[PDB]
């Protein structure tokens, strides 16, 4: 089985940084989409940032800049560092794989998520 | 279980004959005749009720062979109500013979 | 024989049919299935649900008849519009194998490029082209042959042989089915080589501690990828081979077998559903819709 494994989150102060880190364990097709999302409370869930196997990434405008996600070229295990923290990127981030090992439709694993409180 | 045919019998045994008949053109002098002559005997009993065999030498009637077109032989004409249903040139083995058989046959 | 010939046509149009309805209905019918690539499995559904129930009937009768019963405009137009459906048929499984490419390898530069009304225009091309590979060159008589043979089968209303000559069997067998058949295989073979060399960059990463293998992910791509192709080729390429074969020298294969070449590649539109339509929001709407 596939499983995400979140952490590097928690509390900390505006101005601050926080480095998360989702490490895939189990079978995952060499074509995919790592990826993170987020929901802040009373809010939909949104795209954050995202990462294709072979290199190319996509950001949200909202933390265009101040966050960078990045990949171990070894393993499945994804990494995005966050800079710059405001009390508006404060939710729960949740984990992503998109695998594209079907060929025709995608198939979806989503992390338990992990809280990130930004104070002010 | 095989009628051996004749030029004068011809119309008797096969054309007026009920059910389906399969017909063996052969001569004494064709080692191709000769090589499916064991296999039809073996048809003739294992479709017993099914099918009927026969055989007409064209050494022996000579009549009977023009009137249908044979060119080559062995030539295996299968009749059905006095009517040629399907044709097949040349030698087989018993498995060969079984599927031309068996597809014609079940309609 | 002849008894189990008829039945088996019999459920060809059953499984195309019930299989084509059942994917159109699903993608109708959920608002999650509606992504842009099933918006090109609607076109590649309706093209074989159009051949499910006018083309395949049709033809079922004149092999079992041994004639055609319905007269000289009707023979025409079911042959146009039988050419028009495996056209754009074979067409969207082109543009399906490329959408799928760039989804898989170049997600993010996708995304922006292919919007709905881009995918919109590509059908419609599609069906423009089939149309005029297919009812003008037909209905307008650019498909006839010369030959007196060829003539006879033309002035009998009884005939419905497919009969071209030299220009239009070489020109509508690569548009509708060899060019869609190359793009496929340069496609598919990128989306190999993408993922194998993807897999060499991994094990140069490690530093000369892991060498990858195939995993359960990596058998499980590449035998979806063979299928694709595999039955794809098997169903339509014997018919599409021996279609220029009879252009040249008409007497080599025999027609008993070039009718059943045809009867293969229609079983194609038998198969697109099962191929094409395995995903889990798929599953839940048949589960959804049969009850
Ligand atoms: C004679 C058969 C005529 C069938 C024509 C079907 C057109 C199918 C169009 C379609 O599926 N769309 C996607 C929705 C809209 C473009
Ligand atoms: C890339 C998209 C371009 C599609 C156009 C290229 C392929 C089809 C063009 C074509 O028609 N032919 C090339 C295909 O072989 C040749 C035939 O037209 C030819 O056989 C006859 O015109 C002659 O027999 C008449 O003397
Ligand atoms: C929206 C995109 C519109 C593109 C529409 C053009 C379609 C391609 C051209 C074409 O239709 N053919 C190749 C042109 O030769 C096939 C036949 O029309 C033609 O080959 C036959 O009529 C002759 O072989 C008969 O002697
Ligand atoms: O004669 C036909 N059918 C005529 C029409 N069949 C044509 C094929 O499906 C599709 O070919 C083409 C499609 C696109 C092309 O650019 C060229 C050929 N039958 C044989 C008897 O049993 C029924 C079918
Ligand atoms: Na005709």
């Amino acid at each position: 089985q596939v499983q995400l494994q979140e952490s590097g989150g928690g509390l900390v102060q505006a101005g601050g940084s926080l480095r998360l880190s989702c490490a895939a364990s189990g079978s995952i097709f060499a074509l995919n989409i790592m990826g993170w999302y987020r929901q802040a409370p009373g809010k939909q869930r949104e795209l954050v940032a995202a990462i294709h196997s072979g290199g190319t990434t996509n950001y949200a405008n909202s933390v265009k800049g101040r966050f960078t996600i990045s990949r171990d070229n070894a393993a499945n295990t994804v990494y995005l560092q966050m800079n710059s923290l405001k009390p508006e990127d404060t939710a729960v981030y949740y984990c992503n794989v998109k695998d594209f090992g079907a060929i025709i439709y995608d198939y979806d694993y989503w992390g338990q998520g992990t809280q990130v409180t930004v104070s002010s | 279980k095989i009628i051996h045919l004749t030029d004068d019998s011809f119309d008797t045994d096969v054309l007026k004959a009920d059910g389906a008949i399969l017909v063996d053109f052969w001569a004494e002098w064709s080692g191709p005749s000769k090589m499916i002559a064991p296999i039809l005997d073996e048809i003739a009993d294992e479709y017993q009720g099914k099918l009927t065999v026969a055989k007409l030498n064209i050494d022996q009637n000579p009549g009977t062979a023009p009137k249908y077109g044979i060119r080559g032989i062995p030539t295996l004409l299968l009749f059905k109500n006095g009517e040629v249903a399907a044709t097949k040139v040349g030698a087989l083995s018993k498995g060969q013979l079984k599927e031309f058989l068996d597809a014609n046959l079940a309609e | 024989a002849a008894k189990v010939m008829s039945l088996l046509m019999a459920l060809v149009v059953l499984l195309i049919v019930a299989g084509n309805v059942l994917v159109i209905a699903a993608i109708g019918s959920t608002q999650r299935l509606q992504t842009l690539t099933n918006l090109f499995i609607t076109s590649l559904a309706c093209a074989d649900l159009v051949v499910g129930l006018l083309v395949v009937p049709f033809g079922a009768t004149l092999v079992v008849r041994g004639t055609w019963l319905w007269g000289s405009f009707l023979c025409e137009l079911w042959t146009s519009l039988d050419v028009l459906c495996v056209t754009a048929s074979i067409e969207t499984l082109c543009v399906i194998a490329i959408d799928r490419y760039l989804a898989i390898t170049s997600p993010f530069r996708y995304q922006s490029l292919m919007t709905r009304a881009r995918a919109k225009v590509i059908i419609c091309t599609v069906w423009a082209i089939s149309a005029l590979v297919s009812f003008l060159p037909i209905m307008m008589h650019w498909w006839r042959d010369e030959d007196p043979q060829a003539l006879k089968c033309y002035q009998d209303p009884g005939c419905c042989d497919f009969v071209t000559n030299r220009a239009y069997a070489i020109a509508s067998s690569i548009i509708s089915f060899y060019i869609p058949l190359l793009i496929m295989i340069f496609v598919y073979l990128r989306v190999y080589r993408e993922a194998k060399e993807q897999i060499r960059k991994i094990d140069r990463a490690s530093k000369r501690k892991t060498s990858r293998v195939m995993a359960m992910k990596e058998h499980k791509a590449l035998k979806t990828l063979g299928i694709i192709m595999g039955v794809f080729t098997l169903c339509w390429l014997p018919f599409f081979l021996v279609n220029i074969v009879n252009v040249f020298n008409r007497d080599l294969v025999p027609d008993w077998l070039f009718v059943a070449f045809n009867w293969l590649g229609y079983a194609n539109s038998a198969m697109n559903p099962i191929i094409y339509c395995r995903s889990p929001d798929f599953r839940k709407a048949f589960k959804r819709l049969l009850a």
